[PDB]
């Protein structure tokens, strides 16, 4: 892209808009089938040597033309600007009323021409299926295909929707689909296509709030994981006092009077008790430490058995009857038979006693939305008039913030904040502001964020004698009835914490809702009501438009601005008036209410409008400061997230390669020699002495993990010229020979499929571990981050070592399993 | 004779718990 962002971008887009407007009269001379022909033409031109960004003038013109024949609505110039910006990797701010559907249709058609697939992200399935079928007669009219992806849709149908030019779906399913696709065994099992372009309807929520939302799939294999019972089996060999089993201890702990430390904690700062668990039996007995990133998984498993012994006492902390585990509450004497402590805690208990061990419930597959949308090349979306955290768009997703002009001039009179001392003053001032407008015939919308104030203002309004209708969310039918005339002259509507966007309240009321209340609305009736409605609309205009009143403001300006943007629909008339008291909790956001107390000496004067604009500016400053503090926190959290993100991306790339390719002999053989070398180097050091070689250890390992019986002691005994290198190669050669011999019995193509599957399976198996391991270290690093060292940097270091170790273990078991397989080999 | 006894029968059951969540199986 070229041209100064924002400033120059605005006029740059205008240059194209002019061309589109000039070519419009020409498009009106083109037949319906010609518009369709242009769409196909662009497809050909794109492969010929045409730039997508250069097709905008013609493409947008076709869309504008087609829309006039399909919907009869011409895409406004302001919409052309926004739709054009949505072709890049930027976020466009759209005012309430401009027309999101009439804007998002432009970038969709343009990017759809590439045939890569336009991924439209919706907040819910309602809008997803709504716009999908609504815009269908438009896109399909030009030849493009519209596909809808609903959560839970079968793979066959998904493939049809994903193979379409434009795909409508929810962010939730979008992420899950990606997970299922990447966790496939065969490339034909895929459901996705390409992450070329993504257009999200509301970034305010999906990109901001849902940024740190991880799609955790808890899909266990069930069965019976009796493997855990073999771990806890080593505990009864110890005594709770010394040698591993000890409730905290730390030398003393407490007196001999039921010293069961049920506060968990756990420590073992002696480093002499843990020495009893390590070594012997098998696994974690080779010489590995339990306080290493390459053994964090077992660390969180062995401690589970410990915190299931003296931590959870039988019959008091929990009760198991007939295999049914029920938690016993000692606080109020309650029994929880439908609950179980996660983090593998319940599993340790079920593995301690004669209970059937389950398959737990942890992260089988997970991905964060932020780490998902960041994979898309062209990531664009629409945002509301909220701003605030909008600055984080460039830091979280690296998107540029662009504002789109309104269709009509916004005549929303924004008034300053009138801060009073007591709530009585604040409320009374509101009543007065409303009462004065009740005589002028101006509709008043009270945005109470607190239910306590909603009833308070309602009682006060009744006291003064002012008509009012409260939007009780418990009665949607009531709300719809009020909203229909919420813009009616002198109509006081009270809203208790309204969600974003909201219904498009038309000034004067809604004749549609009026004619819909009649049995048979004839042409005469409709025209009559429209005539009356017209007068009602003009009346509100002379009154001052829709008057918004805010009793209390919100910390995050995102919601604050959302309420302010309720008026002036598509550039209409309105007035915003906010109030505040020294009793409201909002005065605590200024670091300390003691500071805000300086405003108590402003005079106030209940009944006199002090009108001080600097007050609003002060509040707005603090409002953005609150989120600035949150931003620092979000950044700190994302710091750890990106670490797992890169590792995930890396391992997913390798898994994808092995997924797409059919043959994997190259990889298998290349890692085969490496695995053997590493295993040999562990018993036989390079360029050492004969008496420095552990022949028995290597032989046993070969006859254990590689299923290869080789008498190395006999080989070197008769062949002294074997030296070392030749000896290593001999073992490898013999392995390859027997390997091929096993292969011939199973089948060449079959073995290749087997190896491919085993690689993916082993990778996935370790991936499940790594997912939990990352978490174990994520929280455990808090006790590892000492002074004179950054806890994030050290974490990344340990995480890198963990990943490396995982890779080594991957190649190890992959080659081992491929050899461990007991194939029925006949006498050759 | 020299009876070299060793605990080669190590118990990887503790590790199998991690892969237990997605324990797929083929022919063997």
């Amino acid at each position: 892209v070229f041209g100064s962002r924002n400033d120059r971008t605005l006029r740059r887009m205008r240059k194209v808009v002019n061309i589109i407007n000039a070519m419009e009269p020409e498009m009106e001379k083109l037949s319906d089938e010609e518009l369709k022909g242009k769409t196909a033409e662009f497809r050909a031109r794109l492969e010929k040597g045409e730039v997508l960004e250069n097709l905008i003038p013609e493409a947008f013109a076709v869309v504008r033309e087609a829309s006039k024949r399909v919907f009869g609505m011409r895409h406004f110039d302001v919409q052309l600007l926004g739709g054009m910006v949505l072709n890049e990797r930027c976020i466009a701010e759209m005012r309430t009323g401009e027309g999101k559907t009439l804007t998002a249709t432009l970038p969709a058609y343009l990017n759809a021409l590439t045939g890569k697939g336009v991924h439209v992200v919706t907040v819910n399935d309602y809008l997803a299926q709504r716009d999908a079928e609504n815009n269908r007669p438009l896109f399909e009219f030009l030849g493009l295909t519209v596909g809808i992806n609903l959560p839970g849709m079968p793979a066959p149908a998904k493939r049809e929707a994903y193979a379409a030019d434009i795909t409508y779906g929810t962010n939730n399913e979008y992420g899950f689909d990606y997970l299922r696709d990447n966790m496939a065994f065969s490339p034909e099992e895929r459901v996705q296509r390409k992450l070329h372009y993504a257009l999200v309807d509301e970034v305010d929520s999906i990109l901001i709030d849902e940024a740190r939302t991880p799609l955790i799939i808890s899909g266990p294999a069930e069965d019976s994981s009796e493997m855990y019972k073999r771990v806890n089996k080593i505990i009864p060999h110890l005594i709770r006092q010394e040698k591993e089993d000890s409730e905290t201890f730390q030398g003393e702990g407490h007196f001999s009077v039921d010293e069961k430390s049920r506060q968990v904690n756990l420590t073992e700062r002696g480093l002499v008790l843990i020495e009893e668990l390590l070594v012997k039996e098998g696994i974690m007995d080779e010489g590995e430490s339990l306080y290493s990133p390459a053994n964090i998984m077992l660390m969180h498993h062995v401690t589970a058995a410990l915190r299931a012994h003296a931590l959870f006492t039988r019959d008091v902390d929990y009760i198991v009857k007939d295999g049914e585990v029920i938690i016993v509450d000692e606080h109020t004497g309650r029994t929880m038979q439908g609950r179980r402590w996660s983090d593998g805690l319940h599993q340790a208990v079920e593995a301690k006693e004669g209970v059937q061990i389950q398959n737990e419930n942890q992260t089988l597959a997970s991905i964060t939305f932020q780490n998902y949308f960041r994979l898309y090349e062209k990531l664009a979306g629409m945002t509301g008039t909220a701003d605030t955290e909008a600055f984080e768009f460039s830091s979280i997703y690296k998107l540029d913030t662009v504002v789109v002009p309104t269709n009509r001039p916004m005549i929303r009179k924004d008034l300053p904040d009138l801060v009073y001392m007591t709530e009585a003053e604040k409320i009374q001032a509101i009543i007065e502001d409303i009462k004065e407008r009740t005589a002028k015939g101006q509709p008043v919308l009270v945005g109470t964020i607190s239910i306590e104030k909603s009833e308070l203002v309602s009682n006060e309004l009744t006291k003064a004698g002012i008509k009012h209708n409260v939007l009780n969310a418990k009665f949607h039918a009531n709300e719809a009835a009020i909203v229909a005339q919420a813009g009616y002259p002198a109509a006081v509507t009270i809203a208790t914490n309204m969600a974003g966007r909201g219904t498009d309240i038309v000034l004067g009321g809604s004749w549609q809702a009026e004619v819909a209340a009649l049995e048979n609305p004839t042409a005469e009736q409709i025209e009559k009501i429209k005539a009356d409605w017209q007068v009602r609309h003009d009346a509100v205009l002379e009154a001052g438009g829709l008057h918004i009143i805010g009793t209390e403001r919100h910390e995050s300006r995102r919601i604050d601005n959302q309420l302010r943007g309720r008026s002036g629909r598509q550039g209409d008339a309105g007035s915003s008036r906010f109030y505040l008291s020294m009793e409201d909790a909002l005065m605590r956001i200024f670091a300390s209410d003691r500071v805000s107390g300086m405003m108590r000496k402003l005079g106030m004067k209940p009944g006199e409008a002090i009108e001080h604009p600097w007050v609003t500016k002060a509040i707005a400053n603090a409002q953005r400061k609150v989120e600035s503090r949150n931003f620092d926190i979000r950044k700190q959290l994302l710091e750890y997230d990106d670490v797992a993100n890169d590792q995930r991306r890396a391992i997913y790339s390798q898994r994808n390669e092995l997924l797409d390719v059919s043959d994997v002999s190259e990889t298998i053989n290349s890692i085969r020699e490496d695995v053997f070398k590493a295993t040999i180097d562990a018993y036989i050091p390079p360029q050492s002495l004969e008496e420095m070689w552990d022949i028995p250890g290597l032989q046993e390992r070969l006859k254990n993990d590689f299923d290869l019986d080789l008498p190395i002691a006999e080989w070197l005994d008769k062949e002294p010229e074997l030296h070392e290198e030749t000896l290593r190669e001999r073992i490898l050669a013999q392995s390859i020979e027997v390997y091929q011999r096993k292969e011939e019995v199973v089948g060449a193509e079959m073995m290749r499929h087997f190896e491919k599957g085993v690689m993916l399976q082993t990778l996935d198996s370790l991936w499940k571990e790594h997912l939990a391991a990352m978490d174990y270290l994520r929280q455990g690093i808090h006790l590892r981050g000492y002074a004179q060292k950054d806890p994030k940097q050290e974490y990344k270091r340990e995480s890198f070592s963990m990943f490396a170790a995982m890779l080594e273990s991957l190649k190890y078991e992959v080659i081992s399993t491929l050899s461990k397989v007991q194939v029925r080999m006949p006498e050759e | 004779m020299m009876i070299t006894l060793r605990k080669r029968r190590k118990l990887p059951l503790a590790v199998a718990v991690a892969a237990g969540v997605m324990s797929a199986q083929a022919m063997a």
